[PDB]
């Protein structure tokens, strides 16, 4: 469990954009590293995603140190107004737990 | 003086025991929660596993997919436990994610891993704990793997009731229970199938005890009435107990062999393992019994008659297998078949009878099994040594193990109690003590596992475990009576002037110091044995052998 170094740590790496249509049920495969396993008196993994219009609270399930995935589910936002909108996103664990997103990697929502 | 205990840490519920055999640390199954606990009974590290929001009807629990059904808090019971040295840790194989099975390091209980996404990593939806069993085999590395038998619920197209399954190095591995050898015709695995299911609505295999001997492993099971009893449409549901058996080395599955196992007392039939014991015999034993040093002996556990399972009668029996005897009952069978001579006789696996195809063949206890006359069961049900009967409180459990030659046994009672006997067919006797370390009400579980210095033998209740140690002659003051006791452990230390084990005795192995017999006492003379009162201080001679 211990993190002397920074290249170490636990974050989400980026992968080709994540496209996602709206009405559409779709797994959203992550890629990471140095995911933690979750202890005793922990919960699992779940993909927030933080749109306005709904927020999506989706379990997900941590593969191995660098992999994880959303359940295929579907999202939708109220407008109609824009094609394009991109959403961030959080990945957490044991409830609070957000993992660092350097990147800042998010969702495109079209 | 009172007996070392742990109470159930959580005083809800209790399952499954087992010892390390470097560490003497002990591992304690339950529902919602896994214990380590001190060779003392001190709670070293608790691990919740418990209560999990789910639903037995659903497949692929939720975590993968979306279940229609509705959901609630619901308990999750440790239907098995092992431990793998090798790997350093313990596998503490649940129920209620369709039996998802969990890695506990075997320090700290740190969760290694449990894999939840494939089909393989189910096991069962089966919530009975105990229902299930099991063992782990390894070897250096290019060869190992983990042998698991479990009830189906009527599931058989989800779970095997027996496979042979990959147990790989790493956790998080996707790999993991995924079976040994797998083809599309074949697959290291023996489902039910489903015709059987509707001829006979519940038929379902319980496997109750299980271990690995010289290169196979064995299972004593519980299953269904099919043929037996007789009858043209379903009904009612009695249980035939059998012995199980493969090699370790068949990715096959050929050579599973099954034999109807029980014993009878004077008329009277019991049908039902409640629990077994693979143990030695010691030189005492093995001499009359006629075995090499090396041979095993299993120690079973019967109710009478093939009623009610889940509720068995009281009356229950103590016999006994020599390994021998039922490796040859079982080459013998082979030997037949190889003969051409009848049928295969399974019923729950082949419902149309196919027949044994003759041929030429040296049929050894090394024979692993042949595509032909493939999986086979048995016509002459393997009859077993009767040893003690308990008629008024029913027998649970059972342990052995082998004491300066003497073969000591260890049952449990319904009455929580444990009774020390030395069995004497071999040699001449009985039924020594019995001892209520533990629950004065209510009963002790088949996992009942002597320590590995075996000081102490492990007493497994629902609510709590019990460090019964293996004899306290020291209740007796004189050699006369310490002797006049006769529960066999029991010997005068001379010099020390104390009742207790050879063990125990220091120097005892010298000559004369301890005592076996009462002859051995101590005899005593005085010569002036009447003095009169008005005599002062006068001279004595003691003779004393």
């Amino acid at each position: 469990g211990r993190v002397k170094l920074p290249e170490d740590c636990p974050q989400l790496l980026r992968v080709d954009k994540i496209l996602v249509p709206v009405e559409v049920i779709k797994p959203i495969t992550l890629k990471a590293k140095n995911l933690p396993q979750p202890q005793s008196g922990q919960r699992g993994y779940e993909c927030i995603l933080n749109i306005q219009g709904i927020e999506q609270r989706v379990p997900a399930l941590r593969f191995n140190s660098s992999s994880v995935q959303c359940q295929n589910t579907s999202y939708s936002y109220e407008g109609m107004e824009i094609n394009n909108l991109p959403v961030e996103l959080t990945v957490v664990w044991n409830g609070h737990f957000n993992i660092d997103n350097p990147a800042q990697n998010k969702v495109y929502l079209y | 003086p009172s007996f070392v205990t742990f109470r159930g840490e959580p005083a809800e519920g209790f399952n499954h025991l087992v010892v390390d055999e470097r560490t003497g640390h002990i591992y304690l199954g339950a529902v919602n929660r896994i214990y380590k606990l001190s060779s003392d009974l001190k709670v070293l590290v608790t691990h919740q596993t418990g209560p999990d929001e789910d639903n037995p009807k659903c497949y692929p629990p939720r975590i993968v997919q979306t279940c229609n059904e509705p959901l609630a808090s619901t308990n999750n019971v440790n239907k098995m436990l092992l431990i793998d040295y090798k790997e350093n840790r313990l596998i503490a194989c649940g129920s209620l994610y369709q039996g998802i099975c969990k890695l506990l390091r075997l320090e700290d209980l740190f969760k290694l891993g449990e894999p939840f996404h494939k089909k393989e990593h189910y096991l069962s939806g089966v919530n009975e704990s105990g229902s299930v069993f099991g063992v782990i085999v390894s070897y250096s590395n290019f060869d190992d793997k983990l042998f698991i038998a479990t009830a189906v619920d009527g599931k058989p197209e989800y779970f095997p009731t027996i496979s042979s399954r990959k147990l790989t190095k790493n956790s998080e591995a996707d790999g993991m229970f995924a079976y040994v050898f797998h083809d599309e015709f074949v697959a290291s695995m023996i489902k039910i199938p489903s015709d059987t299911f509707t001829v006979i609505p519940d038929f379902d295999i319980y496997y109750v005890y299980g271990f690995s001997s010289g290169n196979f492993v064995y299972f004593l099971t519980l299953q269904p009435e099919m043929v037996s009893p007789p009858g043209s449409t379903t009904k009612e549901q009695v249980y035939t107990s059998k012995l199980v058996r493969l090699c370790k080395e068949d990715t096959a599955f050929n050579s599973y062999v099954e034999v109807p196992i029980g014993c009878e007392r004077n008329g009277v039939e019991y049908r039902l393992l409640q629990a077994a014991y693979l143990s030695k015999a010691g030189a005492v034993l093995g001499r009359t019994l006629g075995v090499r040093p090396d041979d095993d002996l299993l120690f079973t556990v019967f109710s009478k008659g093939q009623k009610r399972k889940m509720k068995s009668l009281d009356e229950s029996a103590l016999c006994i297998f020599i390994l021998k005897q039922i490796n040859d009952r079982i080459k013998d069978r082979l030997q037949s078949c190889y003969r051409g001579e009848g049928t295969l006789d399974l019923a729950w696996l082949k419902v149309k009878d196919i027949p044994c195809s003759s041929a030429l063949l040296t049929i050894d206890d090394n024979f692993c099994g042949l595509d032909m006359n493939a999986p086979l069961g048995v016509s002459e049900m393997v009859r077993g040594i009767p040893v003690f009967t308990e008629d008024r409180d029913r027998m649970t459990s059972v342990i052995a193990y082998v004491y300066k030659n003497h073969s000591l046994a260890f049952v449990g009672t319904k009455s929580g109690k444990l009774k020390k006997i030395r069995v004497d067919g071999p040699k001449g006797n009985a039924l020594q003590y019995e001892t209520v370390q533990v629950v004065d009400s209510g009963p002790v579980l088949r996992d009942m596992a002597f320590s590995k210095d075996h000081e102490q033998l492990y007493i497994m209740s629902e609510r709590q475990l019990t460090r019964v140690p293996v004899e306290s002659c020291g209740q007796y003051r004189s050699c006369g009576e310490c002797l006049g006791s006769g529960d066999p452990h029991c010997g005068w230390c001379v010099l020390h002037n104390t009742c207790t084990r050879k063990e125990r005795c220091e120097r005892s192995r010298e000559p004369r110091r301890f005592a076996s017999e009462m002859k051995q006492c101590v005899r005593l003379t005085v010569h002036p044995n009447n003095i009169s009162v008005s005599q002062y201080n006068v001279l004595l001679v003691l003779e004393t052998y």
